[PDB]
């Protein structure tokens, strides 16, 4: 389950 | 069956939309349309609302129009933008004269994902086996692209990834060689072309033909991938970008292993074969979906194409009221995919 972070 | 509507403004301009619709945000301006983020309280998601402008300026526009209702009603696909929604004001034709058009929002797109971490091969293969998986969808329905590029994908927490802004008929750097100078009409193997540009980009972090003007960058993509040669010339239609070519120094095609040194051997394989100088021989999304780069994710059961879309109406020559009402008839028939 790869996964990414949002840009604030 | 219709909703209620309710008006308000902003950046000097008024929006008429139905209630479900609720803290519209501009999100910006643009010469085509300008679009506002809202909460779509049906889905409970947060969506894009678009606001087109002056639809039926002119003939050009209205047909422009009609083109994109179509194309956007036509896409039914996890990896391609879907219409959610399409709306007017507009009670009857006669007072019909605005669009609006709802898509969902995936929070991210390419460009600002890379801005903010370093994928993973793993990421990498993902992203592109899903660009490839739209790709083959749009395909097989004869629509181009004509535009791919990081900031016309967007991504989201769970690395999906959905394909938008269709072009209707910065850019340069991932455009192929044949259609920057126009050198020949647009095979959908140009759309191949802009996927080993953004392959590339995300694999090594850097703009792979980064060109100023067009020169600039053709002359950068022949150091890669080699002078075109006798067969290639042939093709071009135009004597003058013929005469061009052959002024140039001959250059063999480069070795991509030399300069991809640390890359998954089989990216570089698979950027080798969409990177091909000639268009007839680059692979096709449907043929890239099956490399051994994707093994872990391809799927061909689940891979599917889309129906036959009719474009006839493009060498259509109508009046201006006639693009519109063809609109209005559009919008009229929309039928709202599915709740999930």
């Amino acid at each position: 389950t790869l996964s990414l972070v949002m840009p604030s | 069956e219709r909703p209620t509507f309710y008006r308000q403004e902003l950046n000097k301009t008024i929006w008429e939309v139905p209630e479900r619709y609720q803290n519209l945000s501009p999100v910006g301006s643009g010469a085509y349309g300008s679009v506002c983020a809202a909460f779509d309280t049906k889905t409970g998601h947060r969506v894009a609302v678009k606001k087109l402008s002056r639809p039926f300026q002119s003939i050009i526009h209205a047909k422009r129009t009609y083109r994109e209702l179509r194309l956007l009603k036509h896409m039914k696909h996890e990896n391609v933008i879907g219409l959610l929604d399409v709306f007017t004001p507009a009670r009857s034709l006669e007072e019909f004269n605005d669009v609006y058009l709802v898509t969902h929002l995936m929070g991210a797109d390419l460009n600002n994902i890379v801005k903010c971490q370093k994928l993973t091969d793993d990421h990498v293969q993902f992203l592109i086996y899903q660009i490839l998986r739209g790709l083959k969808y749009i395909h097989s329905a004869d629509i181009i692209h004509r535009d791919l590029k990081p900031s016309n994908l967007a991504v989201n927490e769970d690395c999906e990834l959905k394909i938008l802004d269709f072009g209707l008929a910065a850019t340069r750097w991932y455009r192929a060689p044949e259609i920057m100078l126009n050198w020949m009409h647009y095979n959908q193997t140009v759309d191949i072309w802009s996927v080993g540009c953004i392959m590339a980009e995300l694999l090594t972090g850097r703009t792979l033909f980064p060109g100023t003007d067009h020169i600039d960058q053709l002359k950068l993509i022949l150091r890669l991938v080699g002078t075109p040669g006798a067969e290639l010339l042939k093709k071009i239609s135009s004597e003058s970008a013929r005469n061009y070519i052959q002024s140039l120094a001959q250059m063999p095609k480069m070795n991509f292993a030399n300069v991809f040194i640390g890359a998954n051997p089989l990216a570089v394989d698979l950027l080798e074969k969409m990177l091909v100088l000639d268009s007839d021989k680059r692979i096709t999304a449907a043929q890239a979906l099956a490399h051994a780069y994707f093994a872990q994710y391809h799927d061909p059961d689940d891979e599917p194409v889309a129906d036959p879309y009719d474009q006839s109406f493009e060498s259509r020559d109508l009046l201006i009221d006639e693009w519109k009402s063809l609109t209005y008839d559009e919008v009229i028939s929309f039928v709202p995919p599915p709740l999930d």
